[PDB]
């Protein structure tokens, strides 16, 4: 079976998540032909014929937009190879912002940088896209991987029941599931409402009844929710469920709803919004490009 | 007549090669192109400073530790908080564990298949799966110690991707007894392979210096690494900058980095090309990395990392200038950072509960420095009294060695090709053998 | 040449009604909204308004009881406490406050639902087009 990686607009991680097999990274070699991988091997061009193709990272510039669409004419079936090529990513953010913003900022007003022809690089580089794309935008996508990056197994599993000729199917549940924290069973009720930093978390309460913005209950299952376990909240990163479209617009739905609840119709609704100064970094980190409203107008 | 050399392969991120001849024939322009960007410096704009642990790493799949780590600690410092000492064995005990996953990476499944096979036809052959057919065990042993170092950092760090127990005034979780029992029983193994690494680097480099390949790309340069009293350190210390000839011109505290550090732009690459501000673009070059860290330091920190780094100082002398050596200094620090495993390991304080301190008063502005696997790298935040980011300046690591990679190839050029001819499959991939040597992260350095 | 594209969520019981008693009393008003049915105000999200916005929505609507009158009790509650939140998420996005307009308006309301009608409209016709679904179109 003949398969074949590239990378776009990622940094690299879901190819390292995918040498995280360690052992099985070889049993998986010796039963696939790996015909183009850029961090792997020396095939410059990517060969016809391709059965499988993992496409990491999101649409960034034109050069991610032309190999996009050239691994769909080569690859019979073409996977979204985690979180940024499935939802964006967290360069995503980008959108918040112009290109010119973007770029005079790495290459004019950055404190160590310095250029007295004030040129933006335009030479044998490619130039951005209008907004960073969720690989499904630009090109049909089969399949696709959540995580950030997806854990090593769920990637074994992705790809050996495509060798086998069955269909891959994702975890389906929030991430509550995973998450060995406690919850009440009356209900989640937020009072008020804390930065990471402050106060001390109760390791075995539920994060978000604590008061912290946790995204584990608008983020899929299958990490293992190593983030709460490891005494911080849920950042969203494998993105959400089959049932949910935008992440962070039903994040914050549910955060409304839960806000002041035991003293629903006396508390102000005001001071949700206050208390939050960064929005859409709070609820929109890895999937900003794939919610409805996926860049900031200008 | 133009060639191209894109993509460029084993290495992380997007980058070409272009060599141009003119009417003659003759050679004429030869440039290394990074073609990627993504703008982390203007999109950490408005985020919440603590946030800026989570967002960092995706700079990079490879290294993610070590942003980690340098935003953590500029988070300490924009807040007014000195995390206690059980964090600061936490943070770089990650963060070893983290260099000894990177330089494995490097050296065995990007560096080696030219070292084994430098002049060889067959391209589908110079890979890992082609050093695995004829070597096994080799790629066995890498395996094994990358799967030690992630282990450390997803122990220590919640994932051995993007870890997250660094936060605001030191870490989000302790290190448990048992744990520590295991990390501290596996060490030892980290170690003895570590030690084979070197001789294989040995070998290799010799069939490289057998085939006139270890002077490619040679030329002469400052060099920059931190230290801790002269000592090679990759965690905490000032940053020392030597001169070609040994001399060390400056030690400064990386807050002041600033005074020191500037990034010049080209039109034909993301990638900026740094310099000592004070001795302009070009005699104010530097490098960072393995070998450039060990012509600043004085001694290593762990005594077997010191004898290999001895013995290798008697044969070169101090500085050594050979870009391809970087992958012997590779091995050397991959030794030392297993040792450094198991010496945190063993610290008592290692498993402490008196992790974090509460964060005081915003300061609004925070460096943090730590050295990467691929060089120095620093995270510089600014933020308003609600800790709201207002600017972000980030030196990563191996931006810094974008001028050597550049000169690199064009020497590279000048020793092989004459006429297009001469431009053959195999001296191609020297041009990329000399980019690989640097271990490049392009991802990280355009960031 | 230009006429604003509005969308309105309304209320089953209470808003709904005040939007037939304005048509019952033939009370005119500009013709930009499209009103979606709704049982309640609490039924109504952020990604409904957000995916209106996408849509290529000049402007969003949303009626419902009014607070402490719910048909079902408190569902206009949740309601109020997430349209807060989506007023600045707006702009944050760059997207006016202005754009989006939540009204508490009964049954019986029907003159006050066309005064609703006609300042909106007015509002979002003096904003001119939201520019959003041109950028997507890129
Ligand atoms: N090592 C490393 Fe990065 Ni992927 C680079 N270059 C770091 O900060
Ligand atoms: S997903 Fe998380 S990891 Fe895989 S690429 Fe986009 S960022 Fe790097
Ligand atoms: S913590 Fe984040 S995840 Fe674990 S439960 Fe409370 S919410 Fe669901
Ligand atoms: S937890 Fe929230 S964040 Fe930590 S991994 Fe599972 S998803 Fe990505
Ligand atoms: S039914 Fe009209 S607001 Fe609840
Ligand atoms: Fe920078």
């Amino acid at each position: 079976v003949k398969i074949a990686t590239t990378w776009l607009g990622g940094c690299s991680g879901c190819h390292i998540s995918l040498l995280d097999l360690h052992e099985e990274l070889l049993n998986l070699l010796e039963n696939v032909e790996l015909v183009h991988c850029p961090v792997l091997m020396d095939v410059k061009e990517i060969p016809d014929e391709v059965e499988v193709a993992l496409i990491e990272g999101g649409i960034r510039n034109e050069e991610n937009l032309e190999i996009a669409k050239e691994m769909r004419e080569r690859a019979k079936i073409v996977i979204a190879f985690g979180t940024c090529a499935a939802f964006g990513g967290v360069p995503g953010l980008g959108n918040l912002y112009s290109n010119d913003e973007l770029l005079d900022k790495a290459y004019k007003t950055t404190i160590t940088t310095k250029n007295d022809d004030g040129i933006i690089p335009n030479e044998e580089v490619p130039e951005l896209v209008s907004r960073v794309k969720p690989l499904s935008e630009v090109i049909e996508v089969d399949y696709f991987i959540p995580g950030c990056p997806p854990n090593p197994e769920m990637i074994a599993e992705v790809v050996k029941a495509l060798l086998e000729g069955k269909e891959p199917e994702l975890p389906k549940k929030n991430l509550c599931e995973e998450c060995a924290r406690k919850k009440s069973e009356e209900g989640v009720a937020i009072e008020t409402i804390k930065r990471n930093y402050e106060g001390n978390p109760d390791p075995e309460k539920c994060l978000l009844e604590q008061g912290y913005i946790c995204l584990g209950i608008a983020t899929r299952e299958g990490c293992g929710a190593p983030c709460p376990s490891s005494g911080v909240p849920c950042s969203g990163c494998s993105g959400p469920t089959d049932a949910v479209v935008d992440q962070g617009a039903k994040m914050i739905s549910a955060l409304c709803s839960d806000f002041g609840i035991d003293n629903d119709r006396d508390v102000d609704p005001m001071i949700l919004p206050k208390s939050i100064k960064d929005k859409i970094g709070s609820f929109y980190k890895f999937t900003l490009p794939s919610a409805f409203v996926p860049i900031r107008l200008k | 007549v133009k060639l191209s050399v894109e993509p460029v392969t084993r290495v992380e991120g997007h980058g070409k090669i272009s060599v141009s001849f003119d009417d003659s024939g003759n050679l004429d322009k030869v440039r290394f192109h990074v073609v990627e960007v993504r703008g982390f410096e203007k999109f950490l704009e408005g985020r919440y400073v603590e946030d800026a642990p989570i967002y960092t790493p995706r700079i990079c799949g490879i290294c993610q530790v070590a942003h980690h780590l340098a935003s953590a600690k500029a988070v300490d410092n924009v807040f007014g908080v000195k995390i206690p000492e059980t964090a600061e064995l936490l943070r770089n005990l990650m963060h070893q564990g983290a260099t000894v996953h990177s330089h494995a990476l490097h050296f065995y499944m990007l560096a080696a298949p030219d070292l084994m096979f430098p002049t060889t036809d067959d391209v589908l052959k110079r890979n890992l799966m082609g050093i695995a057919k004829e070597h096994p065990e080799i790629i066995k042993d890498a395996i094994e110690l990358r799967k030690a170092g992630q282990n450390v950092v997803r122990v220590v760090g919640g994932r051995a991707i993007h870890p997250v127990t660094a936060v605001v005034g030191g870490q989000s979780k302790s290190l448990k007894e048992e744990e520590r029992d295991e990390l501290l029983k596996l060490s030892e193994r980290t170690i003895e392979l570590s030690e084979k690494s070197i001789e294989v680097g040995k070998k290799l480099l010799e069939n490289i210096k057998d085939e006139d390949l270890l002077d490619i790309g040679y030329f002469e340069s400052a060099h920059m690494g931190m230290v801790n009293n002269g000592v090679h350190d990759l965690y905490d210390g000032k940053l020392r900058v030597v001169n070609s000839e040994g001399k060390v011109e400056y030690e400064f505290d990386p807050s002041e980095y600033m005074n020191y550090i500037a990034e010049g732009v080209k039109p034909y690459s993301y990638l900026k090309f740094p310099y000592l501000k004070d001795k302009g673009e070009e005699d104010g070059i530097y490098r960072v990395n393995t070998l450039s860290r060990l012509n600043v330091s004085d001694k290593m920190a762990t005594p077997l990392a010191q004898k290999y780094y001895d013995e290798f100082v008697k044969e070169f002398g101090k500085p050594c200038h050979h870009p391809m050596l970087f992958h012997y200094a590779r091995l050397i620090e991959l030794l030392s950072s297993a040792e450094m495993v198991k010496e945190l390991l063993e610290n008592d304080k290692i498993v402490g509960e008196d992790i974090r301190a509460e964060p005081e008063e915003v300061v609004g502005d925070g460096v943090g420095c730590v050295e990467a696997p691929r060089g120095t790298l620093i995270h510089h935040f600014k933020t308003d009294d609600d800790g709201i980011i207002t600017d972000t300046n980030l030196v990563v690591a191996t931006v810094q060695n974008n001028p050597a990679m550049d000169i690199g190839v064009r020497k590279v050029a000048e020793k092989y090709i004459k006429a297009p001819e001469d431009a053959t499959p195999q001296v191609l991939n020297y041009m990329e053998m000399l980019i690989r040597a640097y271990d490049p992260c392009l991802s990280c350095a355009t960031h | 040449e230009w006429e604003p594209k509005i969308i309105g969520f309304c209320c089953n019981w209470c808003t709904y009604g005040g939007a037939d008693t304005a048509g019952v009393g033939r009370m005119q008003y500009p013709p930009s909204i499209r009103i979606i049915r709704v049982m309640c105000s609490g039924r109504i999200e952020p990604s409904l308004i957000l995916k209106a916005f996408k849509e290529g929505a000049d402007g969003v609507f949303v009626g419902g009881c009014h607070l402490g009158d719910c048909h079902y009790d408190s569902g206009n509650y949740k309601w109020q406490r997430r349209v807060m939140m989506l007023y600045e998420l707006l702009e944050e996005l760059g997207i006016e406050k202005e754009r989006l307009n939540h009204e508490w308006i009964s049954a019986s309301e029907g003159e006050k639902f066309q005064n609703t009608m006609k300042d909106f409209y007015n509002k979002i016709e003096a904003l001119g087009p939201c520019k959003l679904k041109e950028e997507l179109d890129k």
